[PDB]
């Protein structure tokens, strides 16, 4: 399963234009609500690889192999952040239900 | 949904009722002639 | 100045993505054809009667005696077919690109797709050939499925018992007047869609990397315009009739029903549908539904990336309802007749399935491969 | 519109005239490259539906003439 | 001399509509023969019709 | 009358229900009084 | 600061007379 | 039913027009042979000044049928000579006079037969040349001969191109096939009266495109070369 | 450059008198052309 993992991930492709996973996230409500917690440091890096990419795909290039990124050092920084905007919402959501 | 639940009730009568408008505007718009027929009115 | 601010905040400084692919000239390209629609419409309505007598004679008047005749309605129909595969190929990216979370500009898009169809099918029974007629009683008997006011609604639509000169002139009317809805349409389509902005082959938020509209996306917008031009005019002065059929060149007789009648290619998807379910109401809501099922389609994303930029297992399927939407063109055109048949059943219940079921499960199942589920 | 777009910092951007730099910089030769890099992750996703489309076509074709063909056995 | 006649001549030597009628020959004496069938040779001349039109027009209008 | 306005006009819905079994009785009476009046307006000058 | 880098070289781009270009 | 094969025809090039030699005399055959019972309606003398004969000639072939005009102060049927802007003559006065003089089949207008029919003009050939015995098992009512391009194997036309039928004036020799093929590019001439001029569009046209594509495409490559030539890099200040 | 490619009105003419020239010669080219091919 992490070799099939790894397959996949490469099979994907928004390592080849050096974007992590969470730089994929559609921009829901929550989303948005967790990108506006990140740190100063983390989100300009963020917005650098989204404009990369974004020059990239202009191009209709791809990253070097040495610079694309590996699945295994892709950090899921946003997730902690998420999680925290869907527990609100949804505790939120649960007052107002009951 | 109780919350959801107490407000819709709230909200039945004049949901149907608004309903129920509709539903006469469109028999007498229409002139149905089925439902209005058995009604005392006739149109001829 | 009020008039060009709109003109500069809809088109030479509007903020459009900078990574957007030819695909995205497509809808620029439609509203161009609209154009060149009404334009060669117009040139036709000056010599065009509504007349059952004086309706065929008219046409080939204007085929023969009109100065460059044959050019503005040779130009008119290919126009149509090129209408129909720009707009085939806009909602194509707009279902693979996870355009449809503009929920406002999808379903002005889907009301958009319904005017197109209707007045292109009231624009094919205008010429009162032989396949006109006999298409125009197929569809409209098409309502008679209502359950309970079916009856009475073809009887008002065909203005008699049976189509003749009186649908004739009111198809003429509608048919004139719907494109200046779809331009109306179009319009509000527009303004529903830069309250947003346009999305991106990536599918991710490209506020970073936006750039001007008039250098960048104007004369690229020129470009795809010159190519379906060439297009359009090696389609209509190279192979005129390689799309039409033949037998609208007849008249129209009553009396006789072309034994071969099939509705026009673009509507062919909708014809196999039709023709598969055995109920004739089944028929005729499937049909409706595979329009439909496309403004149903924003509440069916379930998956954390808007774009299949990303996403292989949808891609493959997105891929696959492309061949089998092939295949069910195909299929109309095949007549009634094993096995045609039971390709036609298996691929719209194959349709149906990968866009309500198959998608939704595959955007789950990658969720899930990402960690993200 | 442009000026509130979006928040970057610190990315730089360089660029060149379009008068100062070739129109087609290498146009074939990477972009005979780059075209081939690009068939090849995606055409193992795009083309085995339409290749079993081709199939499904000519079978079709060739089983409805079958249908056709007159049964020997019968009338006979 | 009917040009189409020669065209059709040359093309009918040609070992497929020989084989072709060949085929239909067998059929034309099977459906005049075989009073239980009710067959014809519409079904297979224009088998043999198509392949032989089929290779006359390939070369008829050089003639004409 | 309060009692029309407690509960005819009170509940918007009611403002509409009442309004719209007017209209279908409306027509009615509207129809045959002025076709009466018509009539009789030309009382012997019609097809008759 | 603001000088430690260097304009990236576009030369490839560049089409190393302007009134000719 | 037997598909029409495919004939090398000239017009049936891209850039290639119709050989209006072809067109006059495919004409002239139906003036003599197939006029009497078809009716080439929507083609006048008119059109055909400057395609296969002068003004002249096309004056004297339309002074060759008269026509009806019936203004006369009390003559209302008045039988004129007719003229130019006269249309071609028809075969019988009204649909019902077709089935009569044609064994209760209509025969079709020809002013548009080919593009009419699906197989083409190659189907109009095929059947011209295809009037063939029925095979062994079935037979017809009236005038029906068993053909196999027509729908059913079974028009009531009878065979009308007996090779020597009709003298060409051109006097290129009368074979039954020199006159369908010459009839099938006139039926084809006269469903597209601009098939060449079209074809003259087509080139210019393609010329004009070819011309404009790659500029335009150029000038697309100056505008975005900018953006294609950006170059960024990151520079956290550290 | 300095006579049509300086200033947009002197851009301007050329393209007005080449066009009015470049119309007759395409045609002109097409009809050689389109003779040629027929
Ligand atoms: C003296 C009678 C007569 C002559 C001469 C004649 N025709 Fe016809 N033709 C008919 C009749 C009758 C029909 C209708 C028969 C039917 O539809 O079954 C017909 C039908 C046709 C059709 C319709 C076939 C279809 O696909 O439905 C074509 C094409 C045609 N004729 C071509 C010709 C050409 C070409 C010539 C001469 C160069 C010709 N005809 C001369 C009597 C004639
Ligand atoms: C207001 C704009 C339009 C006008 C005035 C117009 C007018 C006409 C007229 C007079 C005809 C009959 C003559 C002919 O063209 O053959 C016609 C036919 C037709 N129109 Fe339109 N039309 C318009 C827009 C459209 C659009 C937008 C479409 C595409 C959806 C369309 C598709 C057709 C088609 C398919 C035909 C039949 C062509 C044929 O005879 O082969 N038209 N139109
Ligand atoms: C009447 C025909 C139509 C015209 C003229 C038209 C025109 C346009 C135009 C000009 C745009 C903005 C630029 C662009 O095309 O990307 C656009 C965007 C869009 N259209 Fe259409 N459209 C039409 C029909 C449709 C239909 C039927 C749909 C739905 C299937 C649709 C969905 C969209 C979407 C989702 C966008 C946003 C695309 C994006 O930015 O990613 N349109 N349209
Ligand atoms: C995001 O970038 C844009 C964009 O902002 C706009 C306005 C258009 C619209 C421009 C066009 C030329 C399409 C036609 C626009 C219309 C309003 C059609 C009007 C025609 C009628 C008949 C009405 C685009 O095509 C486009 O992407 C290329």
């Amino acid at each position: 399963l992490d070799g099939f993992r790894k397959w996949y991930y490469n099979a994907a492709g928004f390592n080849k234009l050096g974007l992590m996973r969470d730089d994929t996230l559609h921009e829901t409500e929550d989303v948005k609500e967790a990108i506006r917690r990140l740190p100063e440091d983390l989100y300009n890096d963020r917005m650098f690889r989204i404009k990369r990419a974004l020059d990239l795909t202009m191009r209709h290039q791809i990253l070097p192999k040495d610079q694309w990124t590996k699945y295994e050092e892709d950090k899921f920084y946003l997730e902690p952040y998420l999680k925290e905007v869907i527990r609100e919402r949804k505790e939120r959501e649960e007052w107002a239900k009951k | 949904g109780p919350r959801y639940r107490e407000l819709a009730r709230n909200w039945i009568p004049t949901a149907g009722m608004w309903g129920t408008v509709g539903a006469v505007g469109l028999v007498w718009a229409t002139d149905w002639r089925l439902i209005l027929d058995w009604v005392p009115y006739i149109n001829g | 100045h009020p008039l060009f601010k709109i003109i500069n905040h809809s088109f030479i400084d509007l903020p459009a993505p900078s990574n957007i692919s030819s695909w995205w000239n497509f809808g620029s390209l439609l509203g161009v054809c609209l154009m060149v629609q009404i334009i060669t419409g117009l040139f036709l309505a000056m010599h065009y009667t509504s007349d059952t007598m004086t309706a065929f004679s008219s046409v080939t008047h204007i085929c023969r005696d009109v100065n460059y005749g044959w050019l503005i309605r040779y130009m008119h129909a290919n126009g149509a077919s090129m209408f129909f595969i720009c707009l085939f190929l806009h909602v194509g990216r707009g279902l693979y690109y996870g355009s449809y979370t503009f929920m406002e500009t999808w379903n002005i898009g889907v009301l958009l797709l319904f005017a197109v169809m209707a007045t292109a099918f009231m624009g094919y029974v205008l010429p009162w050939g032989q396949m006109s007629f006999w298409g125009a009683t197929v569809i409209t008997n098409l309502l008679s499925a209502i359950p309970y006011i079916g009856t009475t609604l073809v009887e008002w639509i065909w203005g008699g018992f049976s189509v003749d000169k009186a649908t004739l002139t009111r198809f003429f009317a509608f048919h004139f007047i719907l494109p200046f809805i779809i331009a109306a349409l179009a319009i509000v389509h527009l303004l529903f869609l830069h309250e947003t902005g346009s999305n991106n082959p990536t599918g991710l938020n490209s506020d970073a990397d936006k750039i001007p509209f008039h250098p960048y996306y104007t004369i690229k917008d020129i470009l795809g315009i010159l190519i379906m031009f060439l297009i359009l005019m090696t389609l209509v002065l190279f192979f005129p009739d390689m799309l039409g059929d033949p037998d609208n060149y007849m008249p129209a007789n009553p009396l006789n029903t072309p034994p071969h009648i099939k509705p026009e290619w673009y509507f062919l998807f909708a014809y196999a549908i039709l023709r598969s379910i055995p109920n004739k109401l089944g028929g005729v809501l499937a049909l409706i539904l595979s329009i439909l099922i496309l403004a149903l389609m924003p509440f069916l994303h379930t998956s954390k990336q808007r774009s299949l930029m990303f996403r292989p297992i949808t891609q493959i399927l997105y891929w696959i309802l492309v061949a089998n939407l092939l295949i069910l063109t195909w299929i109309g055109g095949q007549p009634v007749e094993h096995p045609f048949i039971i390709i036609g059943q298996l691929a719209s219940i194959s349709y149906f399935s990968i866009i309500l079921i198959l998608m939704p499960i595959s955007g789950i199942i990658e969720d899930k491969m990402l960690k993200l589920y | 519109e442009f000026g509130n777009l979006a928040r970057i910092r610190h990315v730089i951007s360089y660029s060149l005239s379009p008068f100062e730099q070739r129109a087609f910089p290498s146009y074939f030769s990477k972009g005979i490259p780059n075209v081939l890099r690009r068939t090849r992750e995606r055409i193992l996703r795009v083309a085995p539906p339409f290749v079993v489309v081709y199939l499904i076509y000519t079978w079709g074709n060739q089983e409805f003439e079958q249908s056709k063909r007159k049964n020997p056995a019968m009338y006979e | 001399v009917d040009p189409l006649t020669t065209v059709r001549e040359h093309c009918e030597q040609l070992e497929k509509c020989v084989k072709a009628r060949e085929r239909l020959e067998l059929c034309d004496n099977r459906v005049s023969s075989r009073s239980q069938t009710e067959e014809d040779c519409t079904e297979e001349l224009f088998d043999f019709l198509h392949a032989r039109d089929h290779c006359v027009a390939h070369k008829l209008f050089k003639n004409l | 009358p309060s009692r029309l306005y407690s509960l005819l006009f009170r509940r918007t819905s009611t403002f509409a229900l009442t309004i719209a079994v007017g209209a279908l009785f409306f027509e009615r009476a509207f129809d045959q009084g002025a076709d009466a009046i018509y009539e009789h307006i030309n009382e012997g000058k019609l097809w008759k | 600061s603001h000088t430690d880098v260097k304009v990236p070289d576009f030369s490839d781009y560049r089409r190393a007379s302007s009134e000719a270009r | 039913e037997l598909h029409p094969p495919s004939y090398p025809w000239s017009h049936r090039g891209l850039l290639s027009s119709l050989d209006h030699t072809s067109i006059r005399r495919g004409f002239q055959v139906y003036k003599q042979v197939c006029s009497s019972c078809h009716s080439m309606d929507y083609v006048a003398y008119r059109h055909l000044v400057g395609v296969c004969y002068t003004e002249e000639e096309a004056k004297a072939l339309a002074e060759e049928v008269e026509v009806q005009d019936g203004p006369n102060d009390d003559g209302e049927m008045f039988m004129r000579p007719g003229k130019l802007s006269d249309y071609f003559p028809k075969p019988y006065p009204n649909p019902e006079a077709a089935r009569a003089a044609n064994n209760g089949a209509l025969p079709p207008d020809l002013s548009y037969i080919v593009r009419a029919r699906h197989g083409g003009e190659d189907y109009v050939f095929s059947l011209l040349t295809g009037y063939c015995e029925p095979p062994t098992g079935v037979s017809l009512r009236e005038g029906l001969y068993f053909n196999p391009y027509f729908p059913g194997q079974a028009i009531g036309m009878a065979p009308p191109i007996y090779t020597e039928v009709l003298e060409y004036d051109d006097g290129t020799p009368a074979t039954m096939s020199q006159v369908a093929k010459d009839v099938a590019t006139f039926l084809r001439w006269a469903s597209e009266p601009e098939h060449d001029h079209r074809k003259r569009m087509g080139l210019k046209m393609l010329l004009m495109m070819g011309l404009l594509l790659p500029l335009t495409y150029a000038m697309k490559r100056h505008k975005w070369s900018v953006l294609k030539s950006r170059k960024l890099a990151y520079r956290p200040p550290k």
